This record gives structure tokens, sequence and C-alpha cells, in this order.
């Protein structure tokens, strides 16, 4: 079955840095967008950013431009977000998720990241 | 013709992320109709302009998505 | 101005077996391109259709999803307790994507 795992996540200061990873598994990578959203606990949902087939299109969230990069490397079947300058309100669980065209179609199971003083 | 890029293989569309104009779309659908194709983003998928009138475009008669 | 999305009711209280009606209203037309998501307590969001109306696939006949513009329903026939969760929509004509601030189904 198509899954997702992402990993990654943690605690770090305002300021601080994370790399997230997603590894796809029971899909072929390569032929599909994939995208990073994000959840605060007990709220609602925010697409984050994301990345064409073949790394030809890439965008991000007004929020996170600037601060955030995406890539995938296709023989590892991986997408990674490199998060720079983390700030409080980037908390949240962060999916990655499987582009459908408009909807995300397929998400993983989150991994929690933590900006804190 | 105008139609949504689509996988030959697969069924599937072609997602692009910045809507309207876009030299992703563009390209891809160049590469599949020829060098007279135009093409941009709508609705998140890749939709190929200028195509001659026999081209296949989505959805596949045989292939789903 | 982003696509503003209004899921009512915030909260519907129905038994097990009955019928629930949610509603999404797009601040202006998203045409037929709107998708519904089911968020069951402690996972992750579930695609249940696409396009206002595609089912994604495994989701069971019960659940049908319709509408078009601005006015859009996702009807679940007959409640199995597990439908009890909480159901979001999404409109994907314009960017930024937005999504609905959702509508929890629970118990009566």
């Amino acid at each position: 079955e198509v899954q997702l795992v992402e990993s990654g996540g943690g605690l770090v200061q305002p300021g601080g840095s994370l790399r997230l990873s997603c590894t796809g598994s029971g899909f072929t990578f390569d032929n599909y967008a994939m995208h990073w959203l994000r959840q605060v606990p007990g709220e609602g949902l925010e697409w984050v950013s994301g990345i064409s087939r073949s790394s030809g299109d890439i965008d991000y969230a007004d929020s996170v431009k600037g601060r955030f990069t995406i890539s995938r490397d296709d023989a590892k079947k991986t997408l990674s977000l490199q998060m720079n300058s983390l700030r409080a309100e980037d908390t949240a669980v962060y999916y990655c998720a499987r582009g459908g065209v408009g909807s995300f179609d397929t998400w993983g199971q989150g991994t929690m990241v933590t900006v804190s003083s | 013709k105008e139609g949504y890029l689509v996988d030959k293989n697969t069924g599937c569309k072609y997602e692009c992320l910045k809507l309207g104009d876009n030299d992703y779309c563009l390209r891809e659908c160049k590469q599949q109709y020829g060098k007279g194709a135009g093409g941009y983003c709508y609705a998140f998928a890749c939709w190929c302009t200028h195509l001659y009138e026999q081209a296949i475009v989505w959805p596949l008669p045989n292939k789903r998505c | 101005s982003e696509i503003v999305l209004t899921q009512s009711p915030a909260t519907l209280s129905v038994s097990p077996g009955e019928r629930a009606t949610l509603s999404c209203r797009a601040s202006q037309s998203v045409r037929s391109y709107l998708a519904w998501y089911q968020q069951k307590p402690g996972q992750a969001p579930r695609l249940l259709f696409s396009d206002a109306s595609n089912r994604a696939t495994g989701i069971p006949a019960r659940f049908t999803g319709s509408g078009s513009g601005t006015d859009f329903t996702l009807t679940i026939s007959s409640l199995e307790p597990e439908d009890f969760a909480i159901y979001y929509c999404q409109q994907y004509r314009y960017s930024p994507r937005t999504f609905g601030q959702g509508t929890k189904v629970e118990i009566k």
C-alpha cells in the first residue's frame, strides 16, 4: 500500500533549524508531486511547500518563503524540507503528502516540530 | 486543440505548483506534443494548448489513473 | 484575498444509522475544485473526495460528495461508528489553497 514516513522532527529554540525527510514506499515516487503540510495540535490544516515531478516546479506558503527549502531525491525516494530561522508559530505536526492534482491524496502520520525557548 | 497533459503510461494528469503562466507545464506540454504546443497551470494541473487536433489528452481511453 | 470556506455546522450531533449532511460554502466560485477529508481522532487526514464528487479509493458508498460553484455538501447516508470524526473541505481553484475550519460529527 502507498505509505509515507516522516522523520527529522523535534524541539529547537527560535532561530534554530531542522531538516524533515519523507520516504515513500508502495508507489512510483518519482511520478508524483510531493508536499509538506502542517497542523498545530487541536487546529486546522495548512499547506507548507510542494515540489513537482522532476523538481520542475517548486512553491512555498508565503509564511515560510525564504526560510524553508524543499528538495527531492528520486533515487532514494525521499523528499526533504530544510527549515531554517524557525519561529514559535512554526510549531506543528508536519505531514508529508502525495499530490493528488489539487488535493492531497495520501498523508504520512506526521512528525512533531516544536520551536520553543 | 486543448486539454490536460497526460502521462501516457499511467493515465495521470501532471501536477503543477504555480497557477497560471508556468514554464514547467509549457515544457512538459512541448515535450509531449511538440514544439508548437503551449501550456499553463490550471487548478494545479498542466493544461496544454495549441495541440494538433488528433492529440491524445486526458483522460486516456484505456488507462484510468 | 484568499478563498474562505465556511463549514456548517461547526458540530453535528447525530445517532448511528442516521444521516449526516455537511455543508461547505466558498466565498466565491471554486467551480468543482473542492476536496473533502476525514480526520479521525489520533490520525492523519484521509482524502474522501476530489473534484467535489469523485470518490477516493476505499471510501464506502455511504459517503457522497456533491455541489459546484460556491455550495458543496458531504453526505453520509447511514452513520457507522467510525464515521464520527472531523471533516474538512479544501479548495484548489486558487492559490493559496485553503481549508474550511472543519465540522465535527459526534454522537447524539
